[PDB]
This record gives C-alpha cells, structure tokens and sequence, in this order.
RNA sequence: UUUGCUACAUCGAUGUCGGCUCUUCCCACCCUGGAGGUGCAGCUGCCUCCAAGGGUAGGGCUGCCCGCCCGUUAAAGGGGAGCGUGAGCUGGGUUUAGACCGUCGCGAGACAGGUCGGACUCUAAGGGUAGGGAGUGCGGACCGCUUGAGGGGAAGGAACCCCUAGUACGAGAGGAACAGGGUUCCGGGGCCUCCAGUUUACCGGUUGUCCGGUAGGGCAAUGCCGGGCAGCCGCGCCCUGAGGGGUAACCGCUGAAAGCAUCUAAGCGGGAACCCCUCCCCUAAAAGAGGCGGUCAGGCGCCGGGGCCUUCCCCUAGAAGAGGGGGUUGAUGGGGUGGGGAUGUAAGCUCCAAGGUUGUAAGACCGAGGAGUUUAGUCCGCCACUCCCAAUCAGGCUCCCCC
RNA sequence: CAGCCUGGGGCCUCGUGAACGCCCUGAGCCGGUGCACAGUCCGGCAUCUCCCUACACCGAGAGAAGACCCCGUGGAGCUUCA
RNA sequence: GCGUCUGAGGGGUAACCCAGGCUAGGGAACUCGGCAAAUUAGCCCCGUAACUUCGGGAGAAGGGGUGCCUAUCGUGGUUUAA
RNA sequence: AUCUAGUCCGGGGCAGGCUGAAGGUGGGGGAAACCCCACUGGAGGGCCGAAUAGGGGUUCUGACGUGCAAUUCGUUCCCUUG
C-alpha cells in the first residue's frame, strides 16, 4: 500500500536534448570579488586521467599534512588568441545588448586559420577607428566589458582540427575606463593559461558530457526492473504505468536521448600548471588521445566529456573554501595504460 | 613492494594485499597473478614470465 | 566512537541473514546477522554493514548456553577489498564478527586472528585483548 | 476516505480482490523548521499555534486488507486520483464445467461451510508524451557571436561524531544549547586513474572425429577449460554554498480612542525547511518575432565570380536525418618502421627420456614428455614518425544587396 | 542491483502485399453544465506548418444482440411423496 | 542426397523483444509458493539407517579410483587344432 | 461408426542394459532334523532407457494467439513383456 519513494531522476533537467553547440559559454559570471582587471575564464582540451600523491592542504581535513592518493585530468591548454573587444549597455527597451564590437587582427594578427569559420574582415572594410570612439564616447553607461577569444587547435596534434572556437569572456576587476585599456592590450595578442589561473584555486566546468544515443529507461532514469517471474515474463525493461489521466498525460519516464547535455561543475581545484610534458605523459601515450606537448593543467577529480572534448573553465561561483599555493605533490603515475 | 607470485615490483595505488587467518600477507600486481595462487595452484617455477623460474 | 570522524565507509559486504564466523572464545561459532544499527535506507534495499560497524547477530552454532540467543558485535574483518585512505586495497579470508557486551566490552577474553585497524581504532576495548592488528 | 439508504446512468458489456511498476495531489502534522505554555532546575516528557519544502525503510505469519510480532530508525503520519494504473505484468483470492467431506433433502440436489484441479485475445487512424529532422515567417543570399521577456527545479535532505563541555543546571544521580569543524546515509549530475565485472577481438591447453601421418585446419549453438587489452560498466571515483527581499504564528516600540493603561486603531521595528531573486537546465515562433562584426570582385541582360550541399578520407557523434573534422598550401584512413600491451616461450634442429626392436660389438630405430635455440612465436577495434597508397573525377542548389 | 557479450527480429534500402477500428475530421487542457465523468456546450488559459522513431496514459479504445441478476401465463434435460 | 523446411541486401548492428553465456560480496533477504535457473550425473571397488506385509527400503546415505606413454601377465574364442 | 466408443476376425511391432523367484550342483558344520557359503537357472501386470522406434501429454500458467496450425511448436517430463 503505496510506499514512499522518490522519484527516478530530476525533474528540473527536461528536456533532455542534445547540446546545440560543442563550447557553450556561462550565461552567468561571478562578482568583481575586489580584484584588478583580468579575465574570469580560459578554454582547455580535456586529454586522460591518472593519479598522483599529494600532500593534504585543507586546514580542516580529517588527512591535513598526510599523504593521500587522488586521481586528476590533464587538460591541455595552449594559448588563447585575443580577436576582439565588446561593450554591453542597457539600451532603449531597457535590456542588455550589445553596443558595438571592436576587432583588431590587421597590424599584427593575419591569420587564414580564423578564415576557416569565418570569411572574415576585407582590407576594405578595416574601418574599426570609428568604432573604438563610439566605446569612449558611450563610457560611463556601458555595464561589463568582454573580450571575444579564439582556441588555436592546430598546435595540438593529436587533436585533428584547425579550425578554432569563438567565445567571449568576461573582464572583471577595476573600473570600466581601467578595463578598456586592459582589454586593448591583449587584442591580437596570446594569453597563457597563468594570465588567468594560478595553482590551488578552484574553478568550474562547462561543457558537452559523452553521448550515448537512444536509450531505455533503466539506463536514462535508473528505474527498477520487473522483479522474478516478470523477469522471464511479457517484457522487463520498462515502467507500468503511464500515469492516470487525460489531463495531457503527464511527465513520466520515456525512452530516448542519453548523453551529449550541457552541463556545469562546481568546486574543482587545479592541482599543478606545468610545461614539462615529461612528466605528466605516461608510458606508450594517452590511450586513445596521443602525447601532451603544450602547457597542461592537472585537476583533482574527474571532468566531464569525452577526449578531445573543448572545456570552458570559469571562475568559481559558488566557492567552498579559499586555498592558497603549493599542494605539494609526491607520484605521479606514469605507468601504461593499457594492460 | 614485489608481487608474491611474478615477483616484479607493484607500484604504489595499485595491487591487492591478502590477509590470511594466520596472519601472513600476500602482495598481488593483477588479478592474473592473484587467480594463479589462489584458485588456480600452477607453480611459478615453471614459467619464465615469472622472477622465479632460474 | 573514536574513529568514525574519518571516512568510515566501505564496500559494502553484509547484509541481513549474512553469515559470519565468531572470532572469540565466548562460546559461539557461527551467527547470522539480523540487524544492522544505524542505516536507514530506501525502498526494496537491504540494510549493509562493513568494517567496524555494530550489527545484530543471532548465534546459529555454539555452546548450548549461547545458542539460539541474540547479541551485539562488531564486524572485524571482510572477504570483499576495501581501500585506505593511502590507496592500498585490503582483502581477508572470511568474515567475521567479535561479540561485545552491551557497554562495548569484549563478551570473550581473547580474539582469534587478524584484526582491521579501523576496528581496534573505533572499539579501544577491543584492542587491548586483540593479539595481531592488520 | 467505512457501512447503509435511494434506483438517476450504463444489460447489442465501462474486464470484478490483492500485489508489483510508475506518476501526481490533500492536510485533519508522524519526523525535519519557527513560537509559546507547563504541576518547564538540567536530560526527557505533555499540550497549543504556523507550516505540505524534504522524508517516512527492512523482515516473520496470512491470498489478502486489517492486525500481531522481530531488529533498527530523526520518524518509520493518515487519505484521494472510475476503491489511479490487467490494449503494463501477475494470477495467490473470487464466480462455470471435474471431485472429496460435514450438515440438510424421499430424491434430483443445496450450502455461503471446508478442501484438491482449472484459458488472461489485439499489428495503435486520433490525442498525449519522450526525443530527432525539414519548411514558411521575422527578413534579399550567407558566415560568426550574443541578450535574457518567459518556462522548469528538491537539487539537495537528514543523521552521527569533534570541540563548546563533564561546562551551565542540579543535594546527588545525571547532564545541555548557540557559534565553529568533520564524516556518513538517501536523492541529483557526471567519469574510468585504481579496483571489480564482461570481453563469440586475441593467446594457450585439451576431448571425440574427418582431412594418409607430422604440421596446419573443419565440426561438436566459442566443443569445453584457463588467461585476457581497448571499450562499456558498478561493487569503484568526483561534484552537490549561502545570501537578499516579502511574509506566517507571533514578539516588541511609540501611541490614543477611554486623563490612566494598552504590541494596533492610525504610525513603526523584528520574525520560519514557506514565497520571489541570486544558482542550475530549455530559451527570438517572444507578432513589440531583439542586438552586434563581416562577405555578396569586376567589365560591357551577358561574360565572369562568390557561397552551400551531395560525392571523397574519417569520428569526438550517430535508429534514418543530424553533429564534429580533413581534403595536396594535407598527416584524414591504410601500408612501412618504432613504442606500449594480451597470452605464455612457436615450428624445425641438437641433447636427455621409463623401456623396447635390432645389431658379434660399435652403432641406429620407436618413445609420453624434459632442457636449449627463446620474454619466443602469433596478435593488438592504442600512441609516435614517415607522402609509399588514397582523399581524384563528377553533380546539384542559390546569390552578385548598398554604392 | 544491475552490468557486459552472442544468434534471430526490430532500424535503413529493393520486391510482394493484407485486416480491425471509421456519424464527422472538427478531437490542447483545466473548472463547470447536463439522465448526475464532454473532441464539439459555457468561462478561461494555451496553440506556426509538415516528417521519422519510441511509448502505450486517454479516446467511459477494438473484438462478441451479458454467461451474473430479474422478467416472459418462453424452453430443454433430470427427479419424486406434483 | 541436399543448400526449395524457396524473398533478399546494408548496418562500430540504437531502444526493446524471443533463445543463450558469464558475473565481485551476500546466499531465498524474491515470491501465493525456491516458479525458473543452478547443483549432481557414466563405470569399478568399499559401504549402506530407521522402518517393514521379511519380498523390500536400496542406485538409501556416504568414501576412494579413472588420462597419456613404455612394457607385461592372466583367461577365453577360432583356425581339419584335447 | 473413413473421426471416435466398444467388441470380434486376420496381421505387423517394442534399440540397449539391470535385478536375480522357485528349481539344480559342490563344498563347511553339527548323530539327527536342518543351517551357512559359492556357482548355476532365468520368474515378474519388476527397474533404467532411442528428437522423428512406438505410445502419452505434467511444468514453464514458455512461444504463437488477424498462427505453420479452427489445438501447433519448444523445454521439462510419463510409459515401454504387458
């Protein structure tokens, strides 16, 4: 006589459809958090996973001053190509378009890999003067201040693209006039990975998880099979009822896409940035993805997506704790992965 | 530490330690080599992928 | 008790009407778990235990004054691999349990075999008489 | 939400008990949150008011429902949806035909008494739901980046432990709370370094038989047995703040009606797991159908041209579509060579072999198997380098706006 | 407390080629009205068109002049103290 | 003698269904009910309880052995054959 | 009365194994009656057992249920000298 259970998966994550774009961008940004102008994300490659020994640096943690073991992902993150410039208002009908991009590619910065996603700007039209005095002319009413980024896939190898990703990101840190002159110092130029990030801090993921296609229900919602008889009997794999009424015959569990959703992480702490690739490749190469040989990123945990998968890092949202430098790290696995 | 049967050399996080009622310990690399003294009994003096064959 | 405050937690080994062998010189040799204290759990799953968990038993073997009699005692060893917080994986030979009185003495004046540390850390009484701490 | 009363609807049929599976709601509150009273010292109790955001589990007995009982738990609340749900299952109960017993009947036979056996049909026009593709509109053809009206969410809930503190309180016995930490369990979302499962790729052993023997193979639903990489998976691992505003029950301030008093009438201040924002997921088919950067060469309708798609080589993706790449200005797939792996040390040849057949003897001949050559041979749905081979040929659609 | 693997279907393509539902095509849903549970009526809130796969909750879904129950100065077989 | 129990092709082979293989720790906690599935299994030697209508129970229950190679021994058949 | 029920007349069948009744013979005992053992013998509405040798039709309340079929197919089973 009607037990209580809870219901099979969240009813807040329908529907549950494919992704529409391989690097989504956060719609929302974390506060100024009393800093000085700089970037609040980056974009990595997710490449493995393995395993290291550290030194616990949590003051609170039952382990402090204690090695533990930990498994991380590498991501590898070159360096970012700054493309553009963008102004945000609060315009008539009170919302928050945009005022006017500034691109800046041409004095230095002539690059045919950008043309592979967009037949982008003609000798012609170079008329970006007179959109640099329509941001100085409308300061004082703009509201945030984004800098457009482009990934440069071509110098991974085992990454078997070279037409790049577009994103924008969000410069948080002094006043607007101090962020203008910020963010015109890194247009056409290439931001490293410690421009933005330092290690012992923690960050968020977004990102497209693995995809898996058409599925059931057991494996979509984690419903319970048909126990004994109902095991050899009619069919298994499938829920009983479709609910009671013709009241639009409601939300209940339905067969269909698994995986390949965007979703977020919160809370995952970056362990080491390194430039020896020697001692984070292991024996025989990443299975299935090739050799590290750009800067890498080690994150304590796991990471969703596949290999290859484009991630945008963030800064933390909803912080935990607040970490300061050096976890301090004692192994490194570098045995093979295969076998 | 070495592995009780292939005797090669277990890298840390990883392998099996195996407590019996007597209080001694087995070390085990894989599972290849746990099955091959638990269950299946062959000697390791006879196989040259082992430590123990010369 | 006193060791609980770290991870205590593990692959999940026993369950209800598991059998475990009596690692005491009480009188009981065999026994059945009957109930597990502390979970509370969700439809249709039964209740578990691992290392250093307090269970229910009822002695299925033993001397006729304990026989068919139910008791308090703590998991001390497990067939299923548990890690440490140091990454190695511990596996023993049976399962067993230790019978103690209700103020968490041992019911026996000697334990048989090896015993977890994470028991003898979280049970102090049970350590003083336990001979080999694995 | 029971059981009756009525006989309005259905008798050319609305499948009639219980259980399982899955969804949602009510509040008359069992626990979790707030406040108060007490014959409230503390701990524990009892009672009243607000509040439905979250939870309410495992078993023995009976076809059950109810109920009794076992070990726990923060608590193991009570109800509705055609007593929710048989074009989802089941088939223990019940209401056919067969049969036994007791009572009743002259009998044929009856019971509302017990017992044994007894069939569960259907390929989804329509709606709904879960996902995936095209078209028209906004708005002449395209490439790229965005906002955040609106919509959904439980995305988190709870308990145990540390210190506070053997402190307050109390004769003693006993024995807290706020602030601040840790973990575990239930729910949500992900991942494959470790471990575990699988692994009809692969490697080996071996039984019976067939291919003349050895070697190599066919068959015995991989013949069976052992091991097993990648991948997928859980029994493994990671993440899963709080704050602002508005209030509920109520608690207070100033203050009269009504010289006083009074939290309320005017006028103010506080105050909850509640509601709204912050956070996470879908969002320009939002009709007010948004914003921003760039391309549509040139010559005199024609020449010429830009773009997109199929074809071609593929995988991150994939029921078909779609998605994500490469296309000689190239490492996209294969070959070659190295690396890293799985089995377990190939065939042939040399030596030994319990014995036997010979040979005057010397010697040579058979022999399950052992050792050497030999970390061998076979294999790799992984990685690196290298243009050796192939990404060629061909077809279709749509544009040249502004100036 | 489910996971992985295999044979035959399902899925995509060529050939052959039916049946049941059918006043109508006009069927989104919530609260009502009404022989007392509406696709069509009233009041609202919604709703751009087409196609593919999957699910069977609703259409008091399809299939059979209800076997239960009562009636008819309808039967048939059995019984006996009619 | 047949590939005529007379339709085929493609597919990194989706969900799901009909048949099958394997699963760590636990071992009936499932369910009306151990249903279904698993376990055991041939032959030789030893050994075998209560009960009993003295015939049975009885293959009760339970324990040990089994391949390959190299040689032998014993018993018997048959051949004009003590 | 080509199905089916019973009967009468004339025909055709049941692979391969096991147990071992009465009877018979020879040892060993006791004076005796008679007892024990070994072998031989081959009884019985005895036992195990061939998808498709023949016969049946219990389970899965398995598949099918606009069928291969107006009663079939698969698994698990029952009988087989009367």
């Amino acid at each position: 006589r009607k037990l209580s259970s809870p219901r099979r998966g969240s009813a807040g994550l329908r529907p549950r459809k494919r992704a529409d774009e391989i690097l989504p961008t956060p719609k929302n940004w974390p506060l100024v958090n009393l800093k000085e102008p700089k970037l609040l994300g980056f974009i990595g490659y997710k490449a493995g996973m393995t395993h290291v020994y550290m030194i616990d640096d949590k003051p609170t943690s039952p382990n402090y001053g204690k090695e533990v073991y930990t498994p991380v992902t590498i991501v590898e993150s070159p360096p970012i190509l700054g493309l553009a410039l963008r102004a945000y208002h609060i315009d008539s009908k009170g919302e928050l378009s945009v005022l006017v991009d500034y691109w800046a590619n041409f004095e230095e910065g002539s690059l045919k890999y950008l043309k592979r996603k967009i037949t982008s700007l003609k000798v012609d039209s170079s008329k970006m003067k007179e959109k640099l005095d329509l941001i100085q002319k409308n300061l004082n009413n703009i509201t945030y201040m984004r800098l457009l980024v482009s990934t440069q896939p071509w110098l991974v190898p085992s990454l078997g693209k070279k037409r790049p990703e577009i994103v924008e990101i969000q410069i948080g840190g002094g006043s607007i006039q101090d962020q203008l002159n910020y963010g015109l110092s890194l247009l056409g130029k290439q931001i490293p990975v410690r421009d933005v990030f330092r290690e012992g801090q923690l960050t968020d993921i977004i990102g497209v998880t693995k995809g898996k296609g058409f599925q059931g229900v057991i494996k979509r919602y984690s419903v319970v099979e048909f126990p004994r008889w109902h095991k050899h009997r009619k069919g298994s794999r499938k829920i009983g009822a479709r609910g009671p009424s013709i009241s639009t015959p409601s939300y209940v569990p339905q067969p269909g896409q698994l995986g390949f959703h965007r979703r977020t992480e919160y809370n995952k702490r970056i362990i080491k940035i390194g430039d020896n690739v020697n001692e984070i490749n292991p024996a025989g190469g990443i299975v299935n993805y090739g050799l590290v040989k750009n800067t890498y990123l080690v994150i304590e945990g796991s990471v969703l997506g596949s290999r290859k998968r484009p991630l945008f890092l963030r800064y933390p949202i909803r912080p935990s704790w607040s970490p300061e430098s050096a976890p301090k790290i004692t192994y490194v696995n570098l045995a093979s992965q295969q076998g | 530490r070495q592995c009780s049967f292939c005797g090669k050399d277990i890298l840390p996080g990883t392998g099996l330690m195996y407590v019996r009622n007597d209080g001694s310990l087995l070390w085990f690399c894989s599972s290849k080599c746990r099955k091959s003294m638990l269950k299946l009994h062959r000697d390791p003096k006879k196989l040259k992928w082992t430590k123990s064959y010369l | 008790m006193n060791v609980l405050g770290s991870r205590k937690g593990f692959t999940p080994a026993l369950q209800h009407n598991s059998s475990v062998v009596v690692a005491d010189n009480s009188g009981a040799k065999e026994a059945v778990i009957i109930g597990i204290y502390g979970y509370r759990g969700v439809l249709r799953r039964v209740p578990f235990a691992n290392i250093a968990d307090l269970v229910m038993v009822s002695v299925r073997k033993g001397s006729p004054d304990v026989r068919k009699q139910k008791f308090k005692a703590v998991i001390v060893r497990q067939r299923m691999p548990f890690r440490r917080p140091d990454g190695t994986w511990i596996s023993f030979e049976d399962n067993a349990v230790v019978i103690i009185n209700p103020d968490g003495t041992p019911k026996g004046t000697e334990v048989r075999g090896p015993i977890a540390r994470e028991a003898a850390e979280r049970w102090p009484k049970i350590a003083s008489v336990a001979t080999m701490v694995i």
